[PDB]
């Protein structure tokens, strides 16, 4: 899976906070955008065998699934020192 | 039937009965004195108060005043009847002439084309300008953006572009002023009528005096005009004389709407409002826009919020700087900040690329050279690094050209420059077969010809 | 004797160019704090705009 | 483990997040931002939980820690109210790992109280 | 009859609710029973139902919600004129010195409107120092504003206790001095050293001691500007000595955040430039007298782009910088004679003679430090005859810029000298041009007029 500008994710979930009037935070965006990524990029995992069969009921047997994310960011003229990309 | 209830600056609330509240974006009506007042709606809140912004002067309203409900958005003539004149944000004649004898109109609020209805074109429009071609080639039917601060020439380059565009283009034109100087409108509108061009170019103007609704929706007025020149199946050349004022108005305006502030006192919704202005400013399989946008950029910096998200919605982007105007060099365009999605091998062939990835190889080396020649100067270079800032600094003088509307300033003849003869220039001096020319002549040649023969006049 | 010649003479150049480093130097301290002190002056006040803004 | 009497290890893989979890919850909470868009409850928290990590006549508690500085900064409030609590001090640079040095410790910011 | 009862108590912010038709006006003064004394209240916002928002001068520590509050109708009123020379008073006009009672012929209100322009003098009149370095190089237009670039340790308070005792004497004028955000170490021996070098009785003293709460330290300023204003209304031409702006400047920051209006600049009030204004369009040239200000200036973080500097040199007038080198030299005072300047320097206003003589000395100084890098590095043998004749000159000159004060005599014990702006411009208008090239260098050292180093160097 390519993520392309999650960056311009993290602008969209900025959107709906201050358009929900919910406390702002460090470059005015929500304190809960480190959970936002979080919770997406965990999602790409590799799976054992055991849990392939638990889930397909059976259905297949030994083979391990996987999910590959190469999530893309913008930097403004290169600081890692901004919130989104630390 | 409604009644003003608040006034916040260029921000007007009015109360409705119940049943009969505005939708978004409806146009209401008010009497101000012996003037009329529009106002657009923006917000419905709570309670039939519905919150708008005057498309006019907000001095002398009181509360109370009674305001009509027209149920419909701002619409605006439209068609071959628009041209060779200037208008309003209202659709308004702004010039003397008697009314626009239109036989349609459409709502400045639209929905994009679809990703289905989308054309892409490989065809190099050339332009002029020397360096904007080489660096930064630019197709028919896309979008073309010139950033730039304050004073470093934006608008010159683009009536460079109207000139040499205009030579090998037939069709009708859109040009919108949003949010600049009535000035620069009056003298166009003079040069294209001395000129008899103005038969073939619609005009609507927003300039900077104007309060921040009419700045506002100025941008999207222009926008439907040129999309029904595109949909009438014909190739439309639309040019926005500012960008910048657009985000900027908004600004202005999101406070009083009752919204927090974003990053460096922006409106949150920033993105989406550049969003939707850019995605229908498009080519279609019916017809095709070409587009240029000047793009202000605050206090020089780069890497502010609106000109870093304008930066995304454009496919070749000439960046201009002031250090190098500073130094004379106009047109002032960086060539390693400047880039096109055309510049590639199978598009412009593998000389226009090897040209143009060498003048930006030399000119990359020279930057890393020069903090060790501003310490120690340059008698500490290597021997072939000499060569090599001997090479950038001819390079640097021959990206600079006479423009046929710098006569005014420089006094100096015009220049036109095809593209079978810049790279031969470039290639030339790249391989050193110029080499043997001083620096002084390279600068505001027109090719490669006129620097030999003004280095033998010295 | 050209060489003992030649000897002075590299030291008196070096001496030239040694000014004109110190020179160039200072120069570009002076450059420098103004591009500095403008960082400074701007990230306070963002930080400041953040924290106001961020209340109730 | 400690209160039966016994010498134990405890290693904690990072820190950070533990005041970072602190300032997205903060946020929600109501209290008011502080520098750098920390709570203002950092110094407070983080004193909670370290003081808890000792060795007593009864025990003893043997802690590493990892401690995640942003951007290498070591310098906003996170890295530096951590400091003041820990004994030794192991400060990894980027600049010695990037040029290809494995461990990439700075000897010149790191130190243990027991030199 | 008390008639407000306070709601409030956050900090050093007290609010209090007046009866509706009586609501006090902003920056009355207002007063409360805080235990067994009474603390003073000053109006700052006046809030709906009829609730005002104060700020204690003094510790808000043991008050009361529902204490009644007395209204003054008039601003904090404080004593003025001839009576409180010698006397040393806190913000309120009290005496903070054990000497008692003040005479108190008149009390006058801090907060006053500035001089209107059909009052200020038509005319642009110089006042004579008597210190060559300051009236050669930096002269002070009388009722302008100068800035003191030094720091503790190099002569500051001399060079004020001199400027005081010369007013005093040499002119008719009285000197005010403003304590703002001074340590109380400082203060006490300021006021040592001027009771023992005779200055004290020309000088009337206000100290705001930092460990004071920030409204006292505000409003600290204000009240030595009030007691200037009337020595001005008397006829007289005034000094008035602010021990730094920047505190004032810090004071006001304070109290506005703490009444919560939103910061701008670098984190600055909103109203920074209003109250420099207001503080310093009062200090001007009248047609009956006039108010001349020496202020010591503060630059934060070297920084001569931020808003205090910035705004502070939007109304200085001369400018006197204060050297270490200088001052290990043995030249006293320690003024800088390159970095000192005045925009008075204009034949227009200070003719072509002065201009073209302290023009002529910044020349030859400049190029004296020049010359001698090149004899750090080189030697002396690499000067030909004019630049020798130039090193000569500028060491006269150099010399020549040291004095005597009045103030001095306990160290130096030769008499103190005032010299006249005459004396001065002869002075070095003839070393400049070479007369007194045949006496040596050390007989213009700590002399005086040159007359007097010409007398000097007959048995040097
Ligand atoms: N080719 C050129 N040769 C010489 N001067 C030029 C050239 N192009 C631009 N300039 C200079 O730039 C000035 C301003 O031009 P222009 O209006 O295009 O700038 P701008 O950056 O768009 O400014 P603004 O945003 O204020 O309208 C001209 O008056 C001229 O001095
Ligand atoms: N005119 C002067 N004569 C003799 N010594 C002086 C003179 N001016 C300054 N000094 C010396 O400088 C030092 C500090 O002087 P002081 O008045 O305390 O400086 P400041 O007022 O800046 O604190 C003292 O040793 C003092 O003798
Ligand atoms: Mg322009």
């Amino acid at each position: 899976i390519i993520y392309d500008d999650l960056s311009k994710q993290a602008v969209a979930y900025r959107q709906i906070s201050l358009l929900l009037r919910r406390p702002p935070g460090r470059e005015a965006f929500p304190g809960d955008v480190f959970y936002l990524h979080s919770r997406l990029l965990e999602r790409a995992a590799r799976v054992n065998a055991e849990y392939v069969e638990a889930f397909t009921k059976g259905e297949v047997k030994g083979k391990t699934g996987s999910l590959t994310a190469l999530p893309i960011i913008e930097t403004q003229a290169g600081d890692v020192s901004a919130f989104v990309p630390t | 039937t409604g009644k003003i209830v608040q006034v916040i600056g260029a921000v007007v609330d009015v109360e409705f009965p119940q049943d009969a509240v505005p939708r978004v974006y409806d146009a209401l009506e008010v009497q101000n004195g012996n003037e009329r007042l529009v106002l657009e709606v923006q917000q419905q809140l709570g309670g039939g108060i519905v919150r708008t912004i005057a498309m006019g002067s907000s001095d002398g309203l009181r509360r109370g005043l009674d305001v009509k409900d027209l149920e419909h958005p701002i619409e605006v003539p439209v068609g071959k009847a628009t041209l060779g004149r200037i208008m309003n944000v209202l659709g308004e004649p702004v010039d003397m002439k008697g009314e626009i004898g239109e036989e349609e109109r459409w709502a400045i609020h639209r929905a994009a084309p679809s990703y289905e209805e989308l054309s892409n074109s490989q065809e190099l429009l050339e332009t002029g300008i020397k360096v904007i071609d080489l660096m930064a080639p630019f197709a028919k039917g896309g979008k073309v953006g010139l950033f730039g601060g304050a004073g470093v020439g934006k608008t010159v380059n683009m009536m460079e572009l109207i000139r040499n565009i205009a030579i090998e283009h037939s069709g009708y034109s859109v040009f919108a002023g949003v949010g600049e100087r009535t000035r620069e409108g009056n003298d166009f509108y003079h040069e294209m009528t001395d000129s008899n061009v103005i038969d073939k170019v619609s005009l609507v103007y927003g300039q900077m005096n104007e309060p921040p609704g009419n700045r506002l929706r100025v941008a999207l007025t222009g926008l439907t005009m040129a999309e029904k020149f595109r949909d009438e199946g014909r190739d439309v050349l639309l040019f926005v004389d500012n960008i910048y004022r657009y985000t900027l108005a908004g600004t202005e305006v999101s406070a009083l709407l009752g919204r927090m502030p974003s990053a460096v006192g922006y409106q949150p919704t920033l993105a989406e409002e550049m969003g939707v202005l850019q995605e229908r400013i498009t080519s279609t399989k019916t017809g095709s826009i070409t587009s240029v946008q000047a793009v202000y950029v605050p206090a020089d910096d780069l890497t502010d919020p609106s000109p870093a998200t304008t930066f995304a919605h454009l496919d070749a982007t000439v960046v201009l700087s002031r250090q190098i105007a500073s130094l004379g060099i106009y047109p002032a365009v960086d060539p390693l900040d400047s880039t096109s999605r055309q510049l590639d091998p199978l598009v412009v062939g593998q000389e226009h690329y090897d040209t143009a990835r060498g003048v930006q190889s030399i000119l990359q080396r020279y930057q890393e050279l020069k903090d060790i020649i501003a310490i120690l100067g340059m008698d500490e270079l290597s021997e072939e690094d000499k060569l090599v800032v001997a090479r950038a600094r001819k390079i640097q003088r021959f990206l600079s050209q006479p423009f046929f509307v710098a006569e005014v300033f420089t006094g100096s003849p015009g220049k036109y420059v095809s593209l079978k003869d810049t790279i031969r220039g470039f290639k030339g001096i790249m391989e050193g077969e110029y080499d043997h020319l001083p620096e002084q002549a390279f600068y505001m040649v027109g090719s490669i010809e006129e620097a030999v023969e003004k280095a033998k006049k010295l | 004797q050209g060489v003992v010649e030649n000897l002075a003479s590299e030291q008196a150049a070096r001496m030239v160019a040694m000014k004109a480093a110190t020179d160039n130097g200072g120069s570009l301290i002076k450059e420098l704090q103004l591009v500095y002190n403008k960082a400074r002056q701007a990230s306070i006040t963002q930080e400041l705009t953040e924290i106001v803004s961020g209340a109730a």
